[PDB]
């Protein structure tokens, strides 16, 4: 959905989609289907659209209703941006695993850089099952298998929520100890030194020391848990 | 007898939060059924009607609120007793609390629901369901609440009645100025930048007037002085000792 | 009678109630403004785990995050001697972001949380607030606390980040778990070329990427803090004009 | 169901006006 | 005797004469400044009918035109309560432009008028002036009158524009009458690639070009009006300095 | 008896100039033997040791100087005699002379020795011998001298004791702010610009805080007024006639 | 006794000594600041003789050089009526640059002096200082003296420049002596493509390059002088603040 | 010889401290 609103002459003169197939029109949850096709780059590429030198093959679905396990364009596995040359034909294939039950219109598309997106033919796919039954198994370099749907979220919560609780406790502690109207009146009458004393500074120093210690301990424990990591590719 | 009567604040908070919960449930139900295609008849049935009804309703509500606040204004403002002025300040603080809740709902919740909806769908119109709920529902609602707070302060409290508070003007106009800035949003996402990136300069206007929310810092201070001078020295001796 | 109050208890109760309402309203207004600013200046790296890299994420996020923290610090410290201004702004931003990711990014569009979780800013905010409290000077804060705020961004985000940086081998290529999470769960309007992540340079040196990014972010945060402290001072104006 | 959100916005404005003009 | 005047009639006549000279001198000075600013900031779209398009012309021209209108409004309204400041500036600019096109573009270089005619700004200027008169507030003007000024630019230019937008078929191509006018009457230093006109985008939608341009122009005109009102206030300074 | 005693200024100038001459000779001797390769053991032996020793030494020296100046501060500053105040002003001028010499040595000599060393070698690390001598030796040294001058003025002269001189703050902090700006230098020469050009914007920060040296213009003036009011009318009649 | 001085001779000697120390300290502080600014804004054309061209060198160097000259002129003239401020800054910059080129560029890296010698600024500085002295007005200075400063840059640099502009014939090409000096003495990090020197344009006309560059540099120097005079006035502040 | 410049920086700080605290 969305192509009708795009200008006709830009749709016609950028990418010509031909034989496009959907291996299955009805899939179950955790069931794979392949959307294949071919595309031709129009020789008279419009000046308005940027060169297809930087482009990315994509599946036009209303969300992760299907999980893209792999995609290939130009005889190459293509998880990142590729280059399309003017006046040439390229074959593409996308593997999709059913996630969310329902009827969805899934299209072939190519997002070219600052020209933008070009949408190809779409088809209605019926996904039957429960999203709770969906699994996304992924094998690591050490042979361990994880579920990409659920992996790593517990660590995210266990690191993020306690720090938010600590910040809320800090704000609440200072608010209850001093107040807003009383502190304002004290500062306004030249008694700003009465709001903050030596004990308050000592408490702040202790809190900062504990926070730094917690950060160092968390970093060290995280490095111990995952000794070998690589940067984003 | 009742300096702090919070019935109005509670009513406003309950109404606004229930309305936004209803809006969120409606979005969940009808975002995929009718919001995916802009040229489909169900888009007109379920999403354009909200726009066509809500813009005139928002305008009428804002104009009527301003007119009613100005009509029922106090004429002898300077002859207000300290207790009545304290009650008026409390009601203004209730207005500002409701304004802050509306500012959170509009400028935070639906503005990023925009980032997620635009990342899931291919944009086909200037009025998407996220756009309809965000630009044409939430921003006008907090603009109406800002108008109410500003005019209550101007019409009830002598300090705000004589002249115009710069902080109040900023906090009431700047966040409203995001609504005209939707024109720059639409212009930049159709000619300037072809990609759905939030850090695009086409959204810097969105940033700039957002800073105007910090104008509230002044307004609260302007209230606090009025509170301070109302308590007096002896009352200060109570609070600070 | 205590001024406009007829009794001591009435005055105390009214002051406590107004304190609560003022705190709530200030928190939510600052939350809204901060969320707009951050999500439209540095929200792209915050939205997706594929954008949380070694060069551009730890540079961009702290620099654009220190703004409202400095403004709120200016307000709270100058007018109340309350040392929670940076934590105020950071907690507001984190709460709003987490609510949006859990309710909208996950509840509506069904993107997994491992793909959409915000950055961590509580530890740098605590550092900045304690520096302001112990020092009492916004210049010493703008230097030392800003340097610490820039430096502490990556170490306190690593515990929630390293799990997705484990390596996997696909058809022929090597991937991180974050890249595979972004690839598997399809975003229609997020092609791989958009993300401003590091891609290598002939002037990159022997494993200095993250420290260089952290130090650059801290240095720029110094100037941004110095500007936004006075921005918050200006926003705290009590000036009444006569003509509009 | 295409008139549910419009009707709720109107109910909100009316309940607010009546109750707040009373208080 | 009336001050420096020996009679009532002498005072009245001197006041009327000085009124005339002041009006003329202010009109021509504002005309010169406005013409320089407009012709060197937005004069390319104004010169040629090939540049009068749906996206860039209705965006650029009102935004750069509201400047001197706001400045003259500030001057006249603040110091005299005279509601013609925007019309003052717009009429000066239009008169100067028309004189130049008829005498120089046509009389000297023999370019037809259909190729070189200026834009219309009288209706938006009237809107802005009446908004300032009825409101009396430059903030309400900067919002509402600027929005109307941005919105009314294209509808009041269409009557003089549509005739040249009729379609013709050349050797193999489709042309407008404006494009054919620009093509037939040769400009040595105006190749077709220079004109910043719309060429299409993959993000353009179902016939929203002109309204989007108009609303963007109005929104930007709000801020430009707010800046240039105070610019005109600064230019109205009566400050006397002691050292140069 | 001795209003102008220049022993401290002479000692400081001699020590600083001899130290910098020694540093220059060391650079000449060991720039090619051990400074060409960053991964060689001789680089650790002859160039990294200087860094690891000099950063803590600089920090300790600055902190100790500030603490000693504040500890031995005058408590009854306002009751200073005109002769003692004139002597204090002279000692502050000596501090500023040493500061200016250090500013020349750091901001001029080694900063451009950077331009030449970077043009002769291919950069392989963030700590080159030129970088080690420039960013981590000279800038901290003049920052320490600025701290000494500022704290002597604050602790000895009544004019600088009551409040903070804006010109003194600028001239003491801005030139110091180049040291954190080394982070932007390192970031721009590794991601932004791949070429060794000095006019690259990545060095604009270097420019901006350099302007802060002009803050000295204020400080000297603040001294001159204090000199003027000390001389008095009759003394002025001596000087101007 | 003369104030804090016990005798006339003691007062005179103390005044002379403090005069010497103040002059030295101001000279060296201005020298350091000026050298940083110039070498990091216009130092690339100053370093190498291959960058001393007809378009970009005579444009860039005077425009970025007039800054500290104007600031020092403001200081010295406003506070002392001393007419050497521009010469002060220019002599400081020249001395520092020459020391660096002879000791570091030649003494350390063994680059010949003919490759690394700085530009000449003494004659334009003298012009600017005498204009300020005779006029007494910083506006007349900012116009006339800045125009002369921009115009005199190339004529006073030509005597040290023409010798290296003699032509030689290499294997097949035509070279200047400056290009051959840059080519023979190898700089590892100075490829030929970096130098922003003139390469020709289809809009270049019949031998107007150097005069056009000189006039552009003078015009821009007018505005830069006007800005930096007030910058130097601001830097001469005696304001004492109460809170940091 | 890798401890010559470090030793001279220390000698400088010490001589300064002793002589200047005396004056
Ligand atoms: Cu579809
Ligand atoms: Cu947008
Ligand atoms: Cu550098």
């Amino acid at each position: 959905h969305g192509e009708k609103s795009q200008q006709a002459f830009l749709r016609m003169r950028t990418l010509n989609w031909y034989d496009v197939q959907w291996s299955k029109t009805t899939v179950n949850v955790n069931e794979e289907m392949v959307l294949s096709g071919k595309v031709h780059v129009f020789s008279a590429w419009p000046q308005a659209v940027a060169n297809p030198r930087v482009s990315f093959l994509n599946a036009g679905e209303p969300g992760p209703v299907l999980v893209r396990t792999a995609q290939f364009i130009g005889e190459q596995f293509a998880p990142r941006s590729v280059s399309l040359e003017i006046g040439k034909d390229y074959a593409f294939s996308i593997n999709l695993r059913g996630r969310r039950a329902g009827r969805w219109h899934v299209h072939a598309q190519i997002n070219v850089e600052g020209g933008g997106p070009i949408i190809g033919p779409g088809q209605w796919i019926e996904i039957k099952g429960d999203m709770k039954d969906f699994t996304d198994p992924v094998t690591l370099l050490d042979g361990s298998t994880v579920d990409l749907e659920h992996y790593g979220i517990s660590r995210v919560y266990a690191w993020h929520l306690p720090w938010m609780a600590v910040g809320a406790a800090w704000i609440f502690f200072w608010f209850v100890r001093k107040g807003i109207i009383t502190s304002y009146i004290r500062v306004a009458e030249g008694k700003a030194d009465d709001v903050i004393g030596d004990d308050d500074r000592r408490i702040g120093a202790i809190v900062l020391a504990l926070t730094i210690l917690a950060t160092i301990v968390g970093y060290a424990v995280t490095n111990s848990t995952f000794p070998r990591t690589i940067p984003l590719q | 007898e009742s300096v702090v009567d919070l019935r109005g604040m509670w009513i406003g908070l309950v109404l606004l939060n229930v309305f936004y919960l209803i809006v969120r449930i409606y979005e969940q139900v009808f975002g995929w059924r009718a919001g995916l295609d802009s040229f489909a008849p169900e888009f007109q049935t379920y999403w354009m009607s909200i726009l066509w009804t809500e813009i005139p309703l928002e305008l009428v509500s804002g104009l009527g609120l301003a007119g009613y606040l100005w009509k029922t204004r106090d004429r002898n403002v300077d002859a207000v007793t300290p207790r009545e002025e304290m009650r008026r300040l409390v009601v203004l603080v209730q207005w500002l609390v409701v304004y802050g809740i509306a500012i959170y709902w509009g400028a935070s919740f639906f503005t990023e629901q925009d980032g997620t909806w635009h990342m899931t769908v291919i944009r086909d119109t200037d009025f998407t369901p996220s756009h309809i709920i965000e630009f044409y529902m939430s921003y006008p609602i907090y603009s109406v609440i800002a108008v109410g707070a500003f005019f209550y302060a101007k019409t009830r409290i002598p300090y705000f009645a004589h002249g115009y508070s710069l902080a109040f003007l900023i906090v009431a106009i700047g966040p409203f100025m995001i609504i005209p800035n939707v024109g720059l949003n639409e212009w930049g996402h159709t000619f300037w930048f072809m990609e759905e990136l939030f850090v695009a300069p086409l959204h810097w206007g969105f940033v700039f007037f957002g800073w105007m929310a910090l104008g509230v810092f002044g307004v609260v201070l302007q209230i606090l002085m009025r509170i301070h001078a109302l308590v007096g020295k002896e009352g200060v001796k109570l609070l600070t000792e | 009678a205590v001024g406009p109050f007829n009794s001591v208890a009435e005055a105390a109760g009214c002051v406590q109630t107004v304190d609560w309402m003022l705190l709530v309203l200030l928190f939510f207004a600052v939350l809204g403004g901060y969320h707009v600013h951050f999500m439209l200046t540095a929200g792209d790296w915050d939205f997706w785990v594929d954008w949380k890299d070694r060069r551009m994420w730890p540079t961009v996020v702290p620099i654009l995050g220190v703004t409202f923290c400095a403004a709120s610090q200016a307000f709270w410290w100058v007018n109340f001697r309350l040392p929670f201004g940076a934590v105020f702004a950071a907690l507001g931003l984190l709460i709003g972001e987490w609510i949006n990711r859990y309710v909208n990014f996950w509840g509506w569009t069904y993107f997994p949380i491992s793909l959409v979780f915000p950055s961590a800013l509580i530890v740098p905010a605590i550092w900045l607030d304690v520096i302001l409290l112990l020092s009492g000077s916004y210049v010493i804060t703008a230097v030392v606390g800003s340097l610490g705020w820039g430096l502490l961004f990556y170490p306190n985000n690593w515990p929630a980040i390293a799990a997705f940086h484990q390596a996997t081998e696909q058809h022929g290529q090597l991937m991180t778990l974050a890249d595979l999470i972004g690839f598997h769960f399809v975003r229609t309007s997020m092609p791989e070329y958009i993300r401003m992540v590091e891609r290598g340079t002939l002037r990159t040196f022997g494993k200095d990427v993250v420290p260089v990014a952290a130090f650059f972010s801290g240095f720029v945060s110094m100037m941004v803090y110095f500007l936004w402290w006075f921005m918050g001072r200006w926003y705290s104006t009590t000036k009444v004009i006569d003509t509009i | 169901m295409g008139w549910l959100v419009p009707a709720a916005m109107l109910a909100m404005v009316v309940i607010a006006a009546v109750t707040l003009t009373r208080l």
